[PDB]
């Protein structure tokens, strides 16, 4: 239902926020608290004493975490964001969510998805993160400890907590903790504010640019945004320009002279974009064309909205009567070419729709009803005949149908046959075969374009015939058509900005009406009517035809001629303004073909175009060589009203055409349907290119394509899996920006992982004609790169792990990371001991209490101990088997198993250190539950740290990563001289060297360096007026 | 354009002009259909024939071109046109180049047919030109000064030297009687039963001759 | 005005080949097929208040002259005397258009296939395909960055902007057209004349073509600080207070204290900078962008054949045999001079240029380091690389760290008013 509607408006975008919070997505959780307070300490170490807020509180552990929404406020969200949890929990379900096709583990899943997941975890904080940032406040400080500034302040409720926070500049106590000495890195002459704009007294800034606690990354993505925007603005000149010329140089509205400030309106776009969204709604329409009659309809309404035409029988009434007789004959011809006008009730429209169809008419034909014609043959004994012939003649250089003045001649040849009949050499067809059933210039003989092939009297009606036609048939013409930088061009069959017409136009000469006849419909009428004088001038229609009946028809015709209709210099001059006026106001912009006069020979047959490829040919001339697409459909509709039409014409008496245009135009001018078009199918264009470039992140394509993650688990797939993906994408992308359209659906059809774009046509003699698009810019793409290739190095900032681990006895009192190296038992493939295997098996068996041993892919006999590499998924054979083996030989025997998964997330696991105990539990659980996809998170044992040292105690573990990762803690134990036990970290140099630094410039890019999260930002304080304050529109 | 850009540079007084063609074609001259575009060439062709029949050094006319290459239109129709055909001819003739049969001074309909019939044959080009709305050349030395005057759409290829002597004619006529001729042999030789088959398609025979008088 | 359209093809001071990677097409063709990727460029900016920076291209600087390098070889296949289009490899390059667009990986037969050789130095005419030459407006599209490559290709050295001031300049329409744009900073409007000629290039002597002028003319003006608060182009001026840093935002103001007048005379002169550090500099790129087009729509003068190297000389699309001799400067010497003279005129005091020269200075000096630092890497990259070869930028030398020669020169651009 929403199909006519896509070409009726839009759904209401979104493209401005204002940030009435923070743009930064991340704050730190301290989670597991610290072994404080210790007794000799005196409580004169911390804050809770005397109250001022502590940018970071003190905790054992504590690292930086992304968080949306937590500190900002708005007049409207950003369709679902992307949070995590601690690596003491597990959000994990997202992998064994959206795409799984069998789970029931609450602990482990297909590492298939994985790529696919945390691809989506990327492209959805791709999504979050867009919000337009509204200038921030200030107000001067009053205590010494800054430099008096302005302070950053927020019009809204509460912000001390931030001014304590995102300041520990702003802190300063006699004090050594880790805090202490370390904003001691920082100065004070480069805090805040760094500058803003200022002019037009009475007033704020005009941009500003100040020191926030931020990340680069959001920053850089908005500001994308925000670039891309600004690609689009105008400025009134344009505009004003845009409504006088489609004014018809009579309404106005008037540009601004005064100072401007700033006036932000970003649309304009360029041509070719709207060109092919639009064309891809010409794709997704085939063969319907109950979607046309509506707008057929709307347009008969507006036209007939603008129009001075009134229709009128009486006319028609007045004329035809035209005998004064003694009354004996055998007929009344009167009564008989009346009986097509029925002598009002009720006609009241559809005059106007095949002439709309002139006006989209590369795409449909226009016919009228088989029914309306007489499918009896013929005799002129029978004038009926020729007075719906005469209908017909009127009717058909008003048809569309491409054989119109052919079938024309065809009444004819149905009519004389064994009287008078044409050349031919095929019996395919025969001369007795009707209309709606010749179609084909090679369905037409060579003497339907050689009038030498028969005696012109032989018969002299049809040479005449074919001569007055070649002779006279409507000549046409074209216009040009509204404004380029307001509306563009979709002609394509045409050089830019050009408009046909199967007709010549006149210029007026006056202002007002114009008495006119000499028209080629005046003299083509008139031609058609002598034409039938001539004929009934035949020496054999007067045996019995009389004198009176002479005089009757000649008459007749003669007052054909005497007609005054005033629709034909109307049609002829200034309807073409009508159309040309109503052609921006037309939603749906129009494809129309070009027309011969009586050419034959290039008349195109069909339409081919491609969303797709199957073959290794990618040049779009060889490639849509066999893709297609090809539509066509005729429109039946009747002679009858049209005729009269045609012979109905009458006007007011005060209608001029200047003032009535004037006008009637005036109020018809409200248009806002081009903007909601422009911002919709950008909007669609750029998901077209975003969802390809995400698809070339899994599959293979003559397209350049590349990947660099792909060594997290994931492969190619069925389309099925493709389309899971892709359409997932859709509905989170109609979700993010907010609109309710159908969309994809030629990339929701076939093959995705290949696409092209060609258009063509074909013609009489082939020749086919085609285009193809070339992208506008796409920055998300860029976006979502960077941030693939961020977390190709910032990982396990999430939880998330490469490498891989082994499993081995570890057992020992000195107390380090298991995420930290061995201090002396590193292990891996290249060992004495160390074995690697393929399905060699071969268990020996250790009755006759002889030596127990199993088969090495060597050929050896092995018991359970050393140094083994093994692929698990062979353990996921038959696990059951697998751990009934081993529990107990790892346990408390000694092998030791490097050990492979590649990437994971984990589990983390804090206990007392000041005691000993084993961490079998957990150790059985994780390892028994595998399967091929049951795959708990890592779980990790790890004791919790202090503040200084001790004796130790006893320690027995299992298991260690192969890579450092330990990046992710940001800090512990903040107010301490030091974090002794355990190892301690700092608030990493990697962070605020913003002031720690001072030789750092007001900007730096931390790529693919550890990233900060203290920030300079250039708030926006723009404004973005609506489009209709700064107008004047006047009459 | 599609509806045909042809103009002549070289300046009427109508002056600065293009033209297009309409969706007419001349259904006359059988067997042709004639698109006016290429029909006002072919009479512009004939003009330049008529041209090149004479030569003396004071041949009054005011212009020796008045025909008409393409201005616009190359973008529907490729060179194996009739059309194309004929602008190769209308620079040839342009050189100076003229029919080595009897030219009539008008040269009938059915004499343009024929010509037609011929032309539209297989073969090739004597002339290696490919003319440009990039630009026109300019020959080697023909004799005509219409270069000299106008640059407009004319670049020479300096590089030329495909050219002729001078030879014209001061009569041309019929005759009915099948008249002598004596053969001037060669050197080379060939190979018979070919020459044979050749012949195999030449010949005239089998007819009835007139026996006549013994 | 213009119905001649050429260029060339960038030689090397000693490679081989072309320098070219596929990697460097495909993070940019990681969307689309374009030749120009003007969109991301010029959003690539990070509006200028700051740079945008990466491994694979630090500086705008970089991300041209990689546009360049692979313009370069991409123009290679289809520009011959056997003019061609599709099946043959340029590094698995192949094109999918007749109007020669499209751009992906090679056939698998071409994948096979051997590269079509280069060669340097490679002038052409860029009339010569047909296609194309039947659509003027691509043709006229593509030329006005084929511009772009070759005006910075064909000297040793950076851009130049075709400086040029001429009274008629001031019409009703344009001081209108001005009008739209008070408080503006500069990329914005350049970003909207971008899209106004990426739509259609403006016609010949277009209002915007004198608009423009104003622009860029009035931009070196301040940049200069030719023009000021007191000494006023019919009182126009740009401001960026934040001088003495690598970011600058001239904005349009207008003084009503004191103005300056123009004496009647047309000139102009061609700008080049003598300081390989503009990259963090936009503005150039904009002006070599416009000035594009201004050639696009306009036959523009030509300057001498020994303004150029000799190799590079005589071309009728660009080196005519005479012309203004290019103008070279430093922007250390050239914030010196302009804030010397501006004191000069006494709306100073001493302790302001001084400040201003501490900062700018200190920035000079440690980008300049970490340009030649990444010179050294890049070596040592060559070095480990005989078969992937690149420059990120156009090489340098120390050498390029002295005079600006922008002492007379001064005076001279000076008194262009």
């Amino acid at each position: 239902n929403k199909k006519t509607a896509q070409l009726l408006h839009a759904d209401t975008p979104r493209l401005v926020t204002w940030d009435a919070g923070l743009c930064t997505s991340f704050k730190i959780v301290p989670i597991v608290p610290a072994q404080v307070p210790q007794d000799v300490l005196a409580y004169t170490f911390f804050t809770s004493s005397y109250a001022i807020q502590s940018p970071f509180p003190e905790a054992a552990v504590s690292r930086i975490v992304v968080h949306t929404r937590w500190a900002s406020n708005v007049d409207f969200d950003r369709d679902s964001s992307v949070i995590m949890a601690p690596p003491t929990e597990n959000n994990i379900h997202l992998f064994k969510q959206l795409l799984n096709t069998e789970t029931l583990s609450v602990r482990g899943a297909n590492p298939l998805m994985f790529r696919a997941n945390v691809l989506h975890m990327l492209l959805e904080f791709v999504l979050d993160n867009l919000y337009l940032n509204r200038h921030t406040g200030f107000s001067q400080d009053h205590t010494p400890f800054t430099e008096g500034a302005n302070l950053r302040s927020l019009p809204g409720p509460d912000a001390e907590k931030w001014y304590s926070i995102m300041y520990p500049t702003r802190m300063g106590t006699p004090n050594v903790s880790k805090i202490c000495n370390f904003v001691a890195s920082c100065v004070r002459n480069r805090v805040g504010r760094f500058d803003r704009a200022q002019m037009m007294n009475g007033a704020m800034s005009e941009w500003v640019d100040v020191f926030e606690t931020s990340d680069a990354l959001t920053v850089s993505i908005r500001g994308r945004w925000m670039a891309r925007l600004a690609r689009m603005n105008i400025n009134p000149t344009e505009i004003e320009w845009a409504l006088t010329e489609c004014a018809q140089g009579y309404v106005t509205v008037t540009s601004p002279y005064a100072p401007s400030v700033n006036r932000l309106m970003p649309y304009r776009i360029s041509n070719a974009e709207r060109q092919i969204s639009q064309i891809i709604r010409i794709m997704n329409i085939g063969n319907n064309a109950t979607v046309i009659q509506p707008v057929l309809q709307d347009i008969s309404v507006l036209l007939q909205r603008i129009s001075p035409l009134q229709i009128d029988p009486t006319i028609i009434s007045n004329t035809m009567s035209t005998v004064s007789e003694s009354t004996t004959q055998t007929l009344s011809p009167a009564s008989s070419i009346l009986g097509k006008l029925r002598p009002s009730n009720s006609d009241f429209s559809s005059f106007r729709v095949a002439l709309a169809g002139w006006l989209y008419n590369g795409v449909v034909t226009t016919v009228i009803d088989d029914s309306s014609y007489p499918k009896d043959g013929g005799s002129v004994t029978s004038l009926e005949n020729l007075w719906d012939f005469f209908i017909l003649a009127l009717a058909l250089p008003l048809t569309t149908d491409p054989c119109a003045p052919v079938k024309a001649f065809m009444t004819l040849a149905n009519m004389m046959v064994g009287f008078e009949t044409i050349p031919m050499d095929n019996q395919i067809y025969t001369q007795s075969r009707r209309a709606s059933a010749f179609s084909t210039p090679h369905t037409w003989p060579r003497c339907f374009m050689n009038i030498q092939l028969i005696s012109p009297i032989d018969a002299p009606i049809l040479r005449q015939w074919a001569e007055i036609i070649h002779r006279y048939w409507p000549n046409p013409s074209q216009i040009r058509y509204g404004a380029p930088n307001v509306f563009g061009s979709a002609n394509l069959f045409t050089p830019p900005e050009v408009l046909l017409l199967p007709i010549d136009h006149q210029p007026a000469n006056v202002t007002t009406p114009t008495l006119d006849f000499t028209n080629e419909l005046t003299n083509w009428r008139a031609r058609v009517c002598e034409l039938m004088k001539n004929l009934v001038d035949n020496q054999r229609y007067q045996p019995g035809w009389t004198q009176s009946l002479v005089s009757s028809m000649r008459g007749t015709l003669d007052k054909l001629k005497l007609i005054k209709s005033m629709t034909p210099m109307y049609l002829q001059q200034l309807a073409p303004v009508e159309l040309a006026v109503i052609a921006p106001m037309l939603p749906f912009p129009p494809f129309q073909v070009p027309y011969v006069r009586l050419d034959r020979d290039r008349v195109p047959t069909m339409v081919g175009v491609t969303r797709q490829s199957r073959d290794t040919i990618t040049q779009p001339a060889l490639s849509l060589s066999t893709t297609n697409t090809t539509v066509g459909v005729p429109l039946a509709l009747d002679a009858r009203a049209i005729t009269v039409a045609l012979l109905s014409g009458k006007y007011p008496p005060d209608l001029v055409t200047n003032v009535w245009y004037a006008d009637a135009i005036y109020p018809m001018y409200a248009d806002t349907e081009v903007f909601s078009n422009l911002q919709r199918d950008m909007i669609t264009c750029e998901a077209v290119q975003t969802l390809v470039t995400l698809v070339a992140q899994i599959s293979e394509t003559q397209y350049p394509v590349d990947r660099y993650l792909d060594w997290i688990p994931s492969l190619r797939a069925s389309a099925a899996t493709a389309a899971t993906f892709a359409e997932w994408v859709n509905t989170s992308m109609k979700t993010a920006f907010d609109l309710s359209d159908m969309l994809l659906e030629p990339l929701l059809s076939g093959d995705p992982r290949m696409t092209q774009l060609a258009i063509q046509y074909q013609q009489y003699n082939g020749r086919t004609f085609n285009v193809i698009p070339e992208m506008p810019g796409s920055v998300i793409a860029d976006c979502v790169q960077l941030t693939a290739e961020v977390f190709n190095h910032e990982y396990n900032l999430f939880g998330i792990a490469r490498g891989d681990i082994i499993i081995g006895r570890v057992q020992s009192t000195h107390l380090w990371s298991p995420l930290a190296p061995p201090p002396d038992l590193v292990f891996d493939r290249d060992t004495p001991g160390v074995h690697i295997f393929g399905r060699d098996c071969r268990i020996s068996f250790g009755m006759n209490g002889a030596a127990p041993m199993i088969r090495d892919e060597t050929g050896m006999m092995v018991p359970f101990e050393g140094n083994w590499i093994f692929p698990l998924a062979l353990w996921q054979m038959n696990t059951r088997y697998f751990n009934q083996q081993f529990d107990a030989w790892i346990k408390t025997g000694e092998l030791r198993i490097r050990i492979e998964m590649g990437a994971y997330p984990y589990m983390l696991h804090y206990y007392d250190p000041r005691q000993y105990a084993n961490a079998w539990n957990l150790t059985s659980a994780w390892l028994e539950e595998i399967t091929p996809t049951s795959i708990p998170s890592v779980p990790f044992m790890v004791p919790i740290s202090s503040d200084h040292d001790i004796s130790s105690a006893p320690a027995v573990q299992y298991i260690i990563s192969t890579e450092y990762n330990d990046r992710s803690l940001f800090c512990t134990n903040s107010s301490s001289p030091q974090t002794i036990a355990g190892p301690d970290k700092h608030i990493p140099v990697e962070r605020y060297n913003i002031l720690t630094n001072p030789d750092a410039p007001p900007t730096q890019i931390q790529l693919p360096e550890v990233v900060d999260l203290y920030n300079v930002v250039t708030r926006y304080a723009y404004e973005t007026p609506p489009i209709t304050a700064v107008v004047m529109g006047v009459p | 354009s599609s509806a045909g850009v042809l103009v002549h540079y070289d300046k009427p007084t109508n002056g600065h002009h293009y033209l297009l063609g309409t969706l007419t074609q001349m259904v006359s001259a059988p067997p042709y259909i004639i698109n006016a575009t290429d029909a006002m060439l072919l009479e512009s062709c004939l003009e330049q024939f008529s041209a090149n029949v004479r030569a003396r050094p004071a041949q009054p006319v005011t212009r020796l071109d008045q025909c008409y290459h393409l201005r616009w239109g190359a973008q529907y129709v490729g060179e194996d046109s009739l059309t194309y055909r004929l602008g190769v001819l209308s620079l040839l003739a342009t050189n100076g180049y003229q029919l080595a049969r009897p030219i009539p001074r008008q040269l009938t309909n059915r004499w343009l047919s024929s010509f037609v019939s011929q032309i539209m044959s297989d073969g090739v080009n004597e002339t290696p030109l490919w003319p440009q709305e990039r630009y026109v050349q300019i020959a080697y030395d023909s004799p005509s000064v219409v270069d000299g005057a106008t640059q407009y759409g004319y670049v020479r290829k300096n590089q030329l030297r495909l050219g002729m002597r001078i030879s014209a004619l001061q009569s041309l006529s019929d005759t009915p009687s099948p008249v002598q001729w004596l053969p001037q042999y060669t050197i080379d030789q060939a190979a018979m039963d070919e020459g044979d088959l050749m012949v195999s398609r030449l010949t005239q025979l089998p007819l009835r001759p007139d026996y006549g008088n013994i | 005005a213009r119905a001649a359209f050429l260029f060339k093809t960038v030689g090397f001071g000693g490679l081989q080949n072309v320098p070219i990677n596929d990697e460097l097409s495909s993070h940019l063709l990681r969307a689309g097929n374009s030749p120009w990727q003007l969109t991301q460029f010029l959003d690539w900016i990070s509006l200028g208040r700051g740079l945008a920076t990466s491994a694979l291209v630090p500086t705008a600087g970089s991300r041209y002259y990689q546009m360049s390098c692979l313009l370069s070889g991409t123009l290679q296949i289809p520009f011959r005397p056997n003019h061609r289009w599709g099946d043959i490899r340029f590094l698995r390059l192949v094109w999918s258009a007749p109007t020669l667009d499209g751009l992906v990986v090679a056939p698998p037969q071409v994948l096979a296939q051997p590269a079509l050789q280069a060669q340097a130095d490679r002038v052409y005419d860029c009339d010569d395909y047909p296609f194309l030459a039947r659509d003027p407006r691509f043709k006229h599209r593509v030329y006005q960055q084929l511009s772009a490559v070759t005006l910075l290709n064909l000297t040793g050295f950076g851009p130049i902007s075709y400086v040029r001031v001429d009274e008629d300049m001031w019409s009703g329409d344009v001081n209108q057209l001005l009008m739209n744009y008070f408080g503006h900073t500069f990329a914005e409007i350049a970003y909207t004349l971008c899209q106004a000629s990426a739509n259609r290039p403006w016609e010949h002597d277009g209002t915007y073509a004198r608009m423009t002028q104003i622009i860029l003319s009035l931009f070196w003006l301040s940049y200069v600080g030719v023009i000021h608060q007191q000494n006023t182009y019919r009182t126009f001026y740009f401001q960026c207070n934040r001088r003495g840093d690598a970011a600058e935002v001239w904005i349009l103001s207008c003084s009503l204290n004191h103005s300056a007048q123009i004496r009647p005379g047309n000139r102009s002169l061609f700008v080049m900078p003598t300081s390989p550090d503009w990259n963090m500099d936009v503005n150039l790129i904009l002006s070599s962008t416009l000035t594009g087009c201004l050639c696009s729509g306009s036959q523009l003068p030509l300057i001498d054949n020994n303004s150029v190297p000799a190799v590079s000389r005589n071309i009728h699309g660009w080196t005519g045999r005479a012309g203004n001799q290019l103008h070279g400067f430093q922007v250390r010497r050239m914030v010196t001079e302009f804030c010397d003279r501006l004191r000069r005129d006494g709306v100073m005091t001493q302790a302001q240029q001084n400040q201003i020269e501490a900062l700018a200075d200190q920035t000079q000096q440690f980008k300049r380091d970490k340009l030649e630092a990444w010179a050294r890497e890049d070596d040592q990259y060559n070095q480990a690389n005989p078969n992937s070869t690149m420059f990120r930028t156009k090489p340098f030398t120390n050498a390029q760290w002295g005079r600006g020669n922008t002492g007379a020169t001064s005076a001279a651009i000076a008194a262009l008013i």
